[PDB]
C-alpha cells in the first residue's frame, strides 16, 4: 500500500518534476510548465519561531508542581495525590537516574551536551542482564 | 419490476442558456438526464411520461453563481429490482464460479455455492455451463433466476441470485 | 370584589380560586387610595374582544406568542381585572407621530 | 430520527415495501395509489409514449410487428437521445420476449375484466407480467401465491385469461 | 454588550420591527415609519403665540 | 399546506423598489453579462458589465422577478418591470 | 531537501558570507545542515541530496543592506556560534514621522525642491512647513518661544 | 485544483439540532479501537503503532490514508475513533444537573416523587417553557426523603389510592469534589434513626437507576428521548478526535513537539489500562477507589480545567494543560477569534496623508500594493483584447496580470510561464489581474464604532508608497495624520463589487443616520481660506481669476 | 515593485511626444495642450506673456 | 489582516450580506464536507474516485449532501462531538 | 387604515399649518401652477422618505447609542456609571431621589 | 409607565452632554429591553437567558455552559439569526439577503 504521494505535473511528466515552492503564496508550481500543483501550504518556520522527549523515552514527561488559581492547601493536596503512579513504569527509574546524573554532571559543572550524551548512554542500554546492578555507580559513572 | 410514479428533479441551468427559447431546452435536458439512468432509490430510470403540460413554471437564480435552479415534476417509468421472486433472465457472460445473468438492464450473478450442488456443472464448457437437464448457458439462455437480494448502493446497481429451487433455473 | 383592611390568612385565601367560573379578586385600600390610571405616565388602556383579537392576529400574521407581554401581577392588569390570553390595546402619546398604537398579551 | 431500520421483504402476501407503497398523495393534493404494471401493458405503453413524443417532435419542427418495431424505436431513440441505452435495448427485448400478449386488444380486455374484479394491484400485475397457463404450477413456483389464492379461483381466472392471450 | 444585544432587529416588509423569532418590538417602525436621515428640525406653526395672534 | 403564497392582487407591499434589491439585481445582471449571457438591449461600445446592467435597468428590460418574504413564510412576488425605480 | 531559492552564491566555502558585499531581500547568509543520523541520513527516505534537510537562514524579506563585521566564536559550552551584522541607509521618505520637543508629532506629506518652495528676501529657503492650526488647540506656546 | 468534484447534492444548512451521544452511536460511528498509549514510532521510525495517530483515521501529511478514503490531507475531514472505559464516569458539564435530578427521582424505584396528585405540581407540570418546569419540579421535590406507595387521600374525598412503587427512603446528597455522597437519616429505627448512610453513590448505580426512568418522566424533566437521555448523560465509551483537531506541531527545528490534547489522551488510556489490570488481577479494594478517582479526575480535567479550585492538573512544564473549555472560552478561543471574526485575505495596511487633489470617492494606492493585490475577471467577447494585452504585459509592470484560470480548476502562474506570449486566452476563463484604476474597494479604520469607517472608494494608483485620501472624509474616519493606519479590502466578484459600490460608497453617506446632520464638511485650511476669500474687503484681478476658473473642472467656459 | 524615480522627472517622452493638441468642445476656438517634463518654470512664463498679447481671450 | 467583530457589525449595518459572506469564505477557510442525511453528522466516507458515499452507523448509501462551511466551524463541531455533544439537518422540518 | 391614519398625524398637522389658505395667499403668493408643483414635490419627497424595508435598525441604533457614550465624561451619580446602572439594573440606588410636586 | 420613565432616564443621561441622538434609536432600545412584560438587563444572563438561538447565545461568553444546557435540553436552533448564518457561512437574510431573485420565463419570452 504505502499510501504515498509524489507530486507530478500531469502535462510535463519529463522527470521527477523540477518544481519550486512559492512560500509567500503557499503554492507549488511545475517550474517548467507554470501550472500550479497544490495550494494552501502549511507553515514550516513560524511554528518553530512560536516558542528532551527522545532522551526521556516513549513515555511522556511531566513536571507537575503548584499553580496560582487554587488554595495552598489544595496545592498540598495536589502534591500528595499526584504520587499514585510512580511504580507502574520503568520511567520512574529512568528519570531517577536522569535526576542523579543531572546532579552529578551539574555538580561537575559540565556542558548540557555532556549531560545529554550521558542521558543517551544510559538510555541506550538502560536494562540488561549485562548491566546486573553494580550499585548504579558503575553504570552512571 | 417496472414502476410508474410522479417524481421530482432539481436541475441547474447555466446563465449562457438564458436565450428566449428555453422551455423546450429544459425539456431536452430532462430527456437526456432522465432517460438511461440509474439510482438507488428508484433504480434504473427507463423513460419519461407526460411529455406535455410539464411542471417547471418558475426558477430561482442561485446567489453566488448565475446558474438558475429549477424544480421539475414528471411522470416516468423506472425499474425496481426486487428480491425473492422468479425472473426468466438471459446470460451473456460467465465466470468460473458462476454465471452472470443479464435480466434486462442489470447483471445478476449466481455464486458457485448458490447453484445447487446436484446440478452437474462441467467447467469444460464455453461458456462454463451449469446445466443438468436443459438450462445450458447460451446466447439466449432463458434461466429462471430468483433474486436473493438486489443490494442497493450508490448509483451502480448490483444483485445476487440463486437457482436452488424446483423450476428455478428450469423454465 | 373583596377589599381587606390588612393581611389575609392563607386559610382564608386558599379557597379563593374555588367555584369556577366565578372569580374572586382581592384588594388593599392602600393599593386603592390613589387611582393608578390618573398618573400621567400611564397611558390609556383598553380591552380587546376575542373577535377583534383574532382579526388582529390574522392581519399582522403573528401567532399568539410574538406579541409583547404583560404580567398578570401588573398594577394596570389588576386594575382592569383581565386574565390569561387577553390583549390590551395601548394608546400612548408618541413624540414622532403624536398618537401611536400598540398591543400586549396577558401571559 | 431513531435511525428507523424497518426491515421489509417484497412479496405477494400484501408484503409490500414502504418506498413504493400503495397510498401516496399527488402534488395537487389528490390521493396517489400505486401504479404497478404488466409486462404486456408496459410493452404497449412504451410504444404509446414513443409515438406520442415522436408526433410531438413532428409538431416541433412543423412550428405488434416486433422485429420492425424494436429497431424502429431504436433509430427513433438515437435520432435525438444517445446510444448509451443498451440496457434499455435489453429491456424492450425482454418485453417483446416474455410479454404475455403481443396485441393491444387482449391486454385491454384483460384490464377491462380486472377493473371489474377489483383484485390486488401488485398481485395481479405480477401475474400479468408472468407468462404461464398453469395455476397449480404457478403456486408451486411462488408459495406466496400458493398461500394467498385458492387454486380453483386462480385457474378460473387463468384459463379465461389464457384463451385470450397469444400463446408462445 | 449593547451591540450584541440588539443585533438581529430587522424592519420587515410588513413595516414591523421584529427580532429573529418574529417577536414584534415596534408595530409601525419608530412610531412613524420614517427613515433615519430625511428629518429636519422644522417648526410647528400652531402651538405658539396668543389666541388672538393665532386667529389673526 | 395552503400554498404559502399570494395572488398578484391585494399585494400589500410598497410598489417602490428599494435599495437592497437595487444592488442585488444590478449585481446579478452584472454577473450574467460577465458570463456571456445574452444582453437584452443594444450597446454603444461600453464594455463594463455593471454599466451595461445600469442602462438595461434604465430602460426597464430585466428578465428577473423578485420574491419578498413576509415574516410568516407567505410570500408576494413582483416583476421588476412593474416596480418603480426612483429611490 | 526543500531548500529555498535564495541563490546561495553569496556564501563561501566555510558556509558564511563575506563582509562588505551587498545583499538583497532573499539572499541567504547562513548555511545549516542536519546531522541526523539516525535518519538513514544518506541511504534512506531521501535520494542524494546527501544529508541536508537544510536549515539555512535567509535575510528579512524586504530590506537590502551590506554585510558588515561578521564574527564567529564558540558559545558558553563550546560550539560554532555565529553573529553577522548588516547595515542600511534610510533616507527620509513620505511616511516617516517627526516631532518637536513639544508633542507635535507628524509626518511628511510630500516634498518640494527649492524652486517651488517659498522663499524669503535673503533667500533662506525653509527646510519644512507645518500648518498653523496645530498652534492654538494644542496650546503649545513654548514651541513658538523656542523658535 | 478542482477540489475533486463530487456528485452529491449541494444544499445549505437550515436547521441544527443538539443532543448527546449514545454509546452505541459513538461505537457505531467510530472507526478505530485505540488501545496503545504509545502513539508514534513503533520501531521507532514512522508508520506508527495501531494505537493513536491513524491506524485508520486522519493522516498527518502527504499520505493518502484517512482510513483508506484517499482525500490526501486537505479534503479528509478526519474520522472518529473511540476507546472503552473500565468504569462509567461523570461529566463535569452535567455534575450539577445529575445532583438535581438524583434529588428529583427516587432511587430503587426510579420514579418521580410527586405524581399528578398535588395540584401545585399538577399546574407546575402544566406550565412549561422548557426548563422552568424542571426547576419548579426540582424545588417542589427537595423534601420528602422517603418514597411512598400511597400518599393521595384528598384527590378523592378521603380515599387513599396506591400509585407508588417503593416505600424506600432517599438520602440527602452532598455534592463534594468529583463524586456524590448520600445521607439517609430515614427516621425509622426503634428510636429516631440518627444514622445517615454516608455512602459514596456509585456511577454504576446512578447509571442503572437512570436507565430505570420513564419516557414521560423524561418529558417532564425536559429530556428528548431520541436525542437526550440521562443514561446517555454518563460517560461510558469515549470518542476521540482525529489528529486534525490536535495536530502534531512538527516543531520545525528537528523534532515534533507533539501536542497537548494527545498528551492528555495518552494519560487517559494509561490510567484506563492501570485500572483494568488492577481490577482483573488481585484487587485488594483499597487501590480501586483512588484508581477510579484518578480516572474520573483525568477525564474531567481533559474535558475542563477551569473547575472549582481543588486541583489544577498541569503537565510539563509549569504551564497548565489547556482543556476544551480553555480552547473555546472568550477572547480568541475558537468563537470570538475564529468564527465571529477572523483573519482574511486580499488586504493591505499602510499609513495615510492628506491630499487636496483627490475627490471623495477616490483613494490613492501605491503601485507596490496594486502590484501585490489582484482581482479576477471573466473573459468575455468585450474584454478579450484588453485582457490579452494585459496578460502579454506580464506580472512586472503595473497594468498586468498575475494568474490565469482556465475553465477547469487550473491556475497557470504567469511568473514562470515561458509560453506567456503563446496563451491565446479562450473565452469563459478567469484572468486574475492587478488593481486598475477606479475599481471599488473597501476602507477601514480601527476601531470602527459606527456606520462610517467602512466606506468604499474608487482607486487611483499613485507612486511613493502610502495611502492617500481627501481631507473632507477625515473626520468620519476619525483619523489625523499623526501616524495612523488604515485597512484595505478588495472585493472578489461582481455581486460584491456591485453592492459595495451601491451601498458603502462615500457620496451616498453624507447625511449621518445617527444624528440627522451631515458628517462631512470642509475643514481647517480650506475653511480659513474660504472665510478669507469671502469678505467684502477683498478682490481678485484678471490673471488670478482666469487660473482659478480653469482650476474649477466643470467650468463651462464663460467668464 | 514599480515606484518611479527622478528619471521621469524631466526626461522627455520615451516613445512619446512632447505635447498634445486636443480641441476643447465647450467654447469656440479653444485648445488644451498637455506639456510634460515641465512645470511652473515654463508654464507661468508662457501664460503671462501670452496674456500680455492682446488678441487672445483666455490663457491659464 | 484582521476582520473583527466590529467590522462584522458595521457590515451588518450596511447590509451587504453577500460581501460579508464572500469575506467570510473566500478570504479564509472555505471548506467542503459531506453530511449524513439521516445522522446529520459528518462521518460520511466519500470514495470520490468511485462516487461511493457510505455512512457507516447510519448504514445508507443514498441520503448524502455536500455543504460549504468555515473550516473553523468544522473544527468546532469536531471538538463539540469530542465533548460528547450537533445534528446538521439540511432542510426545514418544522414549518 | 386606522394605523396609517394615526401614523401621519404630526406630519399632516404641520402640513395643514403651513398650507393654510390665508397664509399661502397673504405671505407666499403662489400660482396655480407653482401650487401644483409644490404639492407634487411634497408627495414625491415624502414617499422617498419612508424607511426602506429590510435593514438592520437594531445595529444602527446600537452603534448610534454606543459611540457618543465613548466621548462622555467619567451629589448625584451621572455619566458612565449611572448609564451602566440604568442599562444594567441592578436595583441599587446611590441616589434614590424622587421629586414630589 | 416603567418604559416611559426609563426612556426619560436614558435621555437625561445621554443628553447631559453630547446631545443628541435621534429619538427612534433610543425608543427601540427601550422597547427591546422592555418587551417581556418586565425589565430585562442586558447582562451575561438577562437577555441571554431567553428562548433564543443557542449559537448567538454562546457568542456571549457563557459559552460551554450554555452549550451544555443546549445539548442537554436537545433543542433546535432555527438559523434565522445573523450569527448562525455567519458561523455556518451562508448569506444572512439581511439587507440584500432579505428576498430572493427569481427568473421569469414569461418576461423573457415577452422581451425577444
Ligand atoms: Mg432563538
Ligand atoms: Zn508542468
Ligand atoms: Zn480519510
Ligand atoms: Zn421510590
Ligand atoms: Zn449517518
Amino acid at each position: 500500500p504505502n499510501l504515498n504521494i509524489v507530486l507530478t505535473c500531469p502535462e510535463c511528466k519529463v522527470y521527477p518534476p523540477k518544481i519550486v515552492e512559492r512560500f509567500s503564496e503557499g503554492d507549488v508550481v511545475c517550474a517548467l510548465c507554470g501550472l500550479v500543483l497544490s495550494d494552501k501550504l502549511v507553515d514550516t518556520r513560524s511554528e518553530w519561531r512560536t516558542f528532551n522527549p527522545l532522551l526521556d523515552g516513549n513515555n511522556l514527561s511531566t513536571r507537575i508542581g503548584k499553580g496560582e488559581t487554587t488554595d495552598m492547601r489544595f496545592t498540598k493536596e495536589l502534591n500528595k495525590a499526584q504520587g499514585k503512579n510512580v511504580m507502574d513504569k520503568k520511567d520512574n527509574e529512568v528519570q531517577a537516574a536522569f535526576a542523579k546524573i543531572t546532579m552529578l554532571c551539574d555538580a561537575a559543572e559540565l556542558p548540557k551536551i555532556v549531560k545529554d550524551c550521558a542521558k543517551e548512554a544510559y538510555k541506550l542500554c538502560h536494562d540488561e542482564k549485562t548491566l546486573k546492578g553494580k550499585s548504579m555507580e558503575s553504570i552512571m559513572a | 419490476m417496472f414502476f410508474i410514479k410522479d417524481l421530482s428533479l432539481n436541475i441547474t441551468l447555466h446563465p449562457s442558456f438564458f436565450g428566449p427559447r428555453m422551455k423546450q431546452y429544459l425539456k431536452t435536458k430532462l430527456l437526456e438526464e432522465v432517460e438511461g439512468s440509474c439510482t438507488g432509490k428508484f433504480g434504473y430510470i427507463l423513460c419519461v411520461l407526460d411529455y406535455d403540460n410539464i411542471d417547471i413554471q418558475r426558477g430561482r437564480i442561485l446567489p453566488t453563481d448565475g446558474s438558475a435552479e429549477f424544480n421539475v415534476k414528471y411522470r416516468a417509468v423506472v425499474f425496481k429490482p426486487f428480491k425473492g421472486e422468479v425472473v426468466d433472465g438471459t446470460v451473456v457472460s460467465c465466470s468460473q464460479h458462476g454465471f452472470e445473468v443479464q435480466v434486462g438492464p442489470m447483471k445478476v450473478f449466481v455464486t458457485k455455492h448458490l447453484m445447487p450442488q446436484d446440478l452437474t456443472f462441467n467447467a469444460g464448457s464455453n461458456p462454463p455451463s451449469y446445466q443438468s437437464s436443459e438450462d445450458v448457458i447460451t446466447i439466449k439462455s432463458r434461466i429462471r433466476v430468483k433474486i436473493e437480494g438486489c443490494i442497493s448502493q450508490v448509483s451502480s446497481i448490483h444483485a445476487i441470485g440463486s437457482i436452488k429451487e424446483d423450476y428455478l433455473g428450469a423454465i | 370584589i373583596f377589599v381587606y383592611q390588612n393581611n389575609i390568612t392563607p386559610s382564608a385565601m386558599k379557597l379563593v380560586p374555588s367555584i369556577p367560573p366565578a372569580t374572586i379578586e382581592t384588594f388593599n385600600e392602600a393599593a386603592l387610595v390613589v387611582n393608578i390610571t390618573h398618573h400621567e405616565l400611564v397611558p390609556k388602556h383598553i380591552r380587546l374582544s376575542s373577535d377583534e383579537k383574532r382579526e388582529l392576529l390574522k392581519r399582522y400574521r403573528l401567532k399568539e406568542s410574538q406579541l409583547p407581554r404583560i404580567q398578570r401581577a401588573d398594577p394596570v392588569a389588576l386594575y382592569l381585572g383581565l386574565k390569561r390570553g387577553e390583549v390590551v390595546k395601548i394608546i400612548r402619546k408618541s413624540e414622532t407621530s403624536g398618537r401611536y398604537a400598540s398591543y400586549r398579551i396577558c401571559m | 430520527r431513531l435511525k428507523k431500520v424497518e426491515e421489509e421483504e417484497n412479496a405477494a402476501t400484501l408484503q409490500l415495501g414502504q418506498e413504493f407503497q400503495l397510498k401516496q398523495i399527488n402534488h395537487q393534493g389528490e390521493e396517489e395509489e400505486l401504479i404497478a404494471l404488466n409486462l404486456s401493458e408496459a410493452r404497449l405503453v412504451i410504444k404509446e409514449a414513443l409515438v406520442e413524443r415522436r408526433r410531438a417532435f413532428k409538431r416541433s419542427q412543423k412550428k405488434e410487428t416486433r422485429e420492425k418495431e424494436l429497431e424502429s424505436i431504436d433509430v427513433l431513440l438515437e435520432q435525438t437521445t444517445g446510444g448509451n441505452n443498451k440496457d434499455l435495448k435489453n429491456t424492450m427485448q425482454y418485453l417483446t420476449n416474455f410479454s404475455r400478449f403481443r396485441d393491444q386488444e387482449t391486454v385491454g380486455a384483460v384490464i377491462q375484466l380486472l377493473k371489474s374484479t377489483g383484485l390486488h394491484p401488485f398481485e395481479v400485475a405480477q401475474l400479468g407480467s408472468l407468462a404461464c397457463d398453469t395455476a397449480d404450477e404457478a403456486k408451486t413456483l411462488i408459495p406466496s401465491l400458493n398461500n394467498k389464492i385458492s387454486d380453483d379461483e386462480l385457474e378460473r381466472i387463468l384459463k379465461e385469461l389464457s384463451n385470450l392471450e397469444t400463446l408462445y | 454588550r449593547l451591540v450584541k444585544a440588539l443585533e438581529d432587529i430587522m424592519v420587515h416588509y410588513d413595516n414591523t420591527t421584529r427580532n429573529s423569532l418574529g417577536n414584534v418590538i415596534q408595530f409601525i417602525y419608530g412610531e412613524d415609519g420614517m427613515d433615519a436621515a430625511h428629518i429636519e428640525k422644522q417648526s410647528l406653526d400652531t402651538i405658539g403665540g396668543s389666541d388672538a395672534a393665532f386667529e389673526k | 399546506l395552503k400554498e404559502k403564497a399570494i395572488p398578484k392582487d391585494q399585494r400589500a407591499t410598497t410598489p417602490y423598489m428599494t435599495k437592497y434589491e437595487r444592488a442585488r439585481i444590478l449585481g446579478t445582471r452584472a454577473l450574467q453579462i460577465s458570463m456571456n449571457a445574452p444582453v437584452f438591449v443594444d450597446l454603444e461600445g461600453e464594455t463594463d458589465p455593471l454599466r451595461i446592467a445600469m442602462k438595461e435597468l434604465a430602460e426597464k428590460k430585466i428578465p428577473l422577478v423578485i420574491r419578498r418574504y413576509l415574516p410568516d413564510g407567505s410570500f408576494e412576488d413582483w416583476s421588476v418591470e412593474e416596480l418603480i425605480v426612483d429611490l | 531537501l526543500r531548500m529555498k531559492h535564495g541563490t546561495y552564491d553569496k556564501l563561501d566555502d566555510d558556509g558564511l558570507i563575506a563582509p562588505g558585499v551587498r545583499v538583497s531581500g532573499e539572499d541567504v547568509i547562513i548555511g545549516k545542515t542536519t546531522p541526523i543520523s539516525p535518519d538513514e541520513e544518506e541511504l534512506g527516505q531521501r535520494t542524494a541530496y546527501h544529508s541536508k534537510r537544510d536549515a539555512s537562514t535567509p535575510l528579512r524579506s524586504t530590506e537590502n543592506g551590506i554585510v558588515d563585521q561578521v564574527l564567529v566564536t564558540t558559545n558558553q559550552d563550546g560550539l560554532k556560534f555565529v553573529k553577522v551584522r548588516v547595515r542600511t541607509t534610510k533616507i527620509p521618505q513620505i511616511g516617516d514621522k517627526f516631532a518637536s520637543r513639544h508633542g507635535q508629532k507628524g509626518t511628511i506629506g510630500i516634498t518640494y525642491r527649492r524652486e517651488d518652495m517659498p522663499f524669503t528676501a535673503e533667500g533662506i529657503v525653509p527646510d519644512l512647513i507645518i500648518n498653523p492650526h496645530a498652534i492654538p488647540s494644542r496650546m503649545t506656546v513654548a514651541h513658538l518661544i523656542e523658535c | 485544483v478542482g477540489q475533486q468534484y463530487s456528485s452529491a447534492p449541494l444544499r445549505t444548512v437550515k436547521e441544527v439540532q443538539f443532543g448527546l451521544f449514545s454509546p452505541e452511536e459513538v461505537r457505531a460511528i467510530s472507526v478505530a479501537k485505540i488501545r496503545f498509549p504509545e502513539t508514534m514510532d513503533e520501531t521507532q521510525t514512522r508508520a506508527k503503532i495501531g494505537g493513536l495517530n491513524d491506524p485508520r483515521l486522519g493522516s498527518i501529511d502527504r499520505n493518502l490514508k484517512c482510513q483508506t478514503c484517499q482525500e490526501g490531507m486537505n479534503e479528509c475531514p478526519g474520522h472518529f475513533g473511540h476507546i472503552d472505559l473500565a468504569k462509567p464516569v461523570f461529566h463535569v458539564g452535567f455534575i450539577a444537573k445529575i445532583k438535581k435530578v438524583c434529588e428529583c427521582v427516587c432511587m430503587h424505584c426510579g420514579k418521580l416523587l410527586l405524581d399528578e396528585h398535588n395540584e401545585l405540581m399538577r399546574q407546575a407540570l402544566a406550565i412549561k417553557d422548557s426548563k422552568k418546569r424542571f426547576a419548579a419540579i426540582w424545588t417542589l421535590c427537595k423534601t420528602k426523603m422517603v418514597c411512598e406507595t400511597d400518599v393521595p387521600s384528598e384527590d378523592d374525598p378521603t380515599q387513599l389510592v396506591s400509585r407508588g412503587g417503593c416505600g424506600n427512603t432517599q438520602p440527602t446528597i452532598r455534592k463534594d469534589g468529583l463524586k456524590l455522597v448520600g445521607s439517609w437519616k430515614k427516621d425509622r429505627a426503634t428510636g429516631d434513626a440518627d444514622e445517615p448512610e454516608l455512602r459514596v453513590l456509585s456511577t454504576e448505580e446512578i447509571l442503572n437507576i437512570f436507565k430505570h426512568i420513564s419516557v414521560k418522566d423524561f418529558t417532564s424533566l425536559g429530556f428528548n428521548e431520541v436525542f437526550s437521555r440521562p443514561e446517555w448523560m454518563i460517560l461510558t465509551c469515549l470518542p476521540v478526535p482525529p489528529p486534525p483537531v490536535r495536530p502534531s506541531i512538527s516543531f520545525n527545528e528537528s523534532q515534533r513537539g507533539e501536542d497537548d490534547l494527545t498528551f492528555k489522551l495518552a494519560d487517559i488510556l494509561k490510567a484506563n489500562i492501570s485500572l483494568e489490570t488492577l481490577e482483573h488481577n488481585g484487587a485488594p479494594h483499597h487501590a480501586i477507589e483512588e484508581a477510579e478517582s484518578l480516572l474520573q479526575f483525568h477525564v474531567a480535567t481533559y474535558m475542563d480545567n477551569d473547575i472549582a479550585g481543588q486541583p489544577q492538573a498541569l503537565q510539563k512544564s509549569g504551564r497548565p494543560v489547556k482543556s476544551i473549555r480553555a480552547r473555546l472560552k472568550g477572547k480568541e478561543g475558537r468563537i470570538r477569534g475564529n468564527l465571529m471574526g477572523k483573519r482574511v485575505d486580499f488586504s493591505a495596511r499602510t499609513v495615510i496623508s492628506g491630499d487636496p487633489n483627490l475627490e471623495l470617492d477616490q483613494v490613492g494606492v501605491p503601485k507596490s500594493i496594486a502590484k501585490t493585490l489582484t482581482y479576477p475577471e471573466v473573459v468575455t467577447p468585450y474584454n478579450i483584447d484588453r485582457l490579452t494585452q494585459l496578460v502579454r504585459n506580464g506580472p512586472n509592470e503595473h497594468p498586468g496580470a498575475k494568474y490565469v484560470i482556465r475553465d477547469s480548476g487550473d491556475r497557470i502562474d504567469l511568473r514562470y510561464s515561458k509560453r506567456a506570449g503563446d496563451i491565446q486566452l479562450q473565452y469563459g476563463w478567469k484572468v486574475e489581474r492587478h488593481i486598475m484604476d477606479n475599481d471599488p474597494v473597501l476602507f477601514n479604520r480601527q476601531p470602527s464604532l459606527h456606520k462610517m469607517s467602512m466606506m468604499a472608494h474608487r482607486v487611483k494608483v499613485i507612486p511613493y508608497s502610502t495611502f492617500r485620501l481627501n481631507l473632507s472624509v477625515t473626520s468620519p474616519y476619525n483619523a489625523d495624520f499623526d501616524g495612523d493606519e488604515m485597512n484595505l479590502h478588495v472585493p472578489q466578484s461582481e455581486e460584491t463589487r456591485a453592492e459595495l459600490s451601491q451601498l458603502c460608497a462615500v457620496p451616498l453617506q453624507i447625511v449621518s443616520p445617527q444624528s440627522n446632520k451631515p458628517c462631512m464638511g470642509i475643514v481647517q485650511d480650506t475653511l480659513c481660506g474660504i472665510r478669507k476669500l469671502t469678505l467684502r474687503d477683498t478682490f481678485i484681478e484678471l490673471d488670478q481669476v482666469l487660473n482659478m476658473l480653469y482650476w474649477v473642472p466643470d467650468w463651462d467656459g464663460v467668464i | 515593485m514599480n515606484a518611479p524615480d527622478r528619471f521621469e522627472l524631466f526626461l522627455l517622452g520615451e516613445g512619446e511626444s512632447k505635447l498634445k493638441i486636443d480641441p476643447d468642445t465647450k467654447a469656440p476656438n479653444a485648445v488644451v495642450i498637455t506639456f510634460e517634463k515641465e512645470d511652473h518654470t515654463l508654464g507661468n512664463l508662457i501664460r503671462a506673456e501670452l496674456l500680455n498679447d492682446r488678441k487672445v481671450l483666455f490663457a491659464a | 489582516l484582521r476582520f473583527g467583530e466590529m467590522e462584522r457589525d458595521c457590515m451588518i449595518a450596511h447590509g451587504a450580506a453577500s460581501f460579508l459572506k464572500e469575506r467570510l469564505m473566500e478570504a479564509s477557510d472555505a471548506f467542503r464536507v459531506h453530511i449524513c442525511g439521516i445522522c446529520g453528522l459528518m462521518t460520511v466516507i466519500a470514495k470520490l474516485n468511485h462516487n461511493q458515499f457510505e455512512c457507516k452507523g447510519c448504514d445508507n448509501k443514498i441520503d448524502i449532501y455536500q455543504i460549504h462551511i468555515p473550516y473553523a466551524a468544522k473544527l468546532l463541531f469536531q471538538e463539540l462531538m469530542a465533548m460528547n455533544i450537533p445534528r446538521l439537518y439540511t432542510d426545514r422540518s418544522r414549518d | 387604515q386606522n394605523a396609517q391614519r394615526d401614523a401621519v398625524t404630526l406630519f399632516c398637522c404641520l402640513l395643514r399649518s403651513r398650507l393654510a389658505t390665508r397664509r399661502v395667499l397673504q405671505e407666499y403668493r403662489l400660482t396655480k401652477q407653482a401650487f401644483d408643483w409644490v404639492l407634487s414635490n411634497i408627495e414625491a419627497q415624502f414617499l422617498r422618505s419612508v424607511v426602506h424595508p429590510g435593514e438592520m435598525v437594531g445595529v444602527l441604533a446600537a452603534q448610534s447609542i454606543g459611540e457618543p457614550a465613548t466621548q462622555m465624561t467619567l451629589k448625584v451619580t451621572s455619566g458612565v456609571p449611572r448609564l451602566k446602572e440604568i442599562l444594567n439594573v441592578a436595583k441599587n440606588m446611590k441616589t434614590p431621589s424622587l421629586t414630589v410636586y | 409607565a416603567g418604559r416611559a420613565a426609563l426612556y426619560k432616564e436614558v435621555y437625561n443621561v445621554i443628553a447631559s452632554d453630547g446631545s443628541y441622538v435621534n429619538y427612534r434609536h433610543m425608543a427601540l432600545l427601550v422597547d427591546v429591553m422592555t418587551t417581556q412584560g418586565g425589565l430585562t438587563s442586558v447582562t451575561r444572563h438577562g437577555f441571554n437567558r431567553s428562548n433564543t438561538g443557542a449559537l448567538m447565545r454562546c457568542s456571549f461568553e457563557e459559552t460551554v455552559e450554555i452549550l451544555f444546557e443546549a445539548g442537554a435540553s436537545a433543542e433546535l436552533d432555527d438559523c434565522r439569526g445573523v450569527s448562525e448564518n455567519v458561523i455556518l457561512g451562508q448569506m444572512a437574510p439581511i439587507g440584500t439577503g432579505a428576498f430572493d431573485v427569481m427568473i421569469d420565463e414569461e418576461s423573457l419570452v415577452k422581451y425577444m
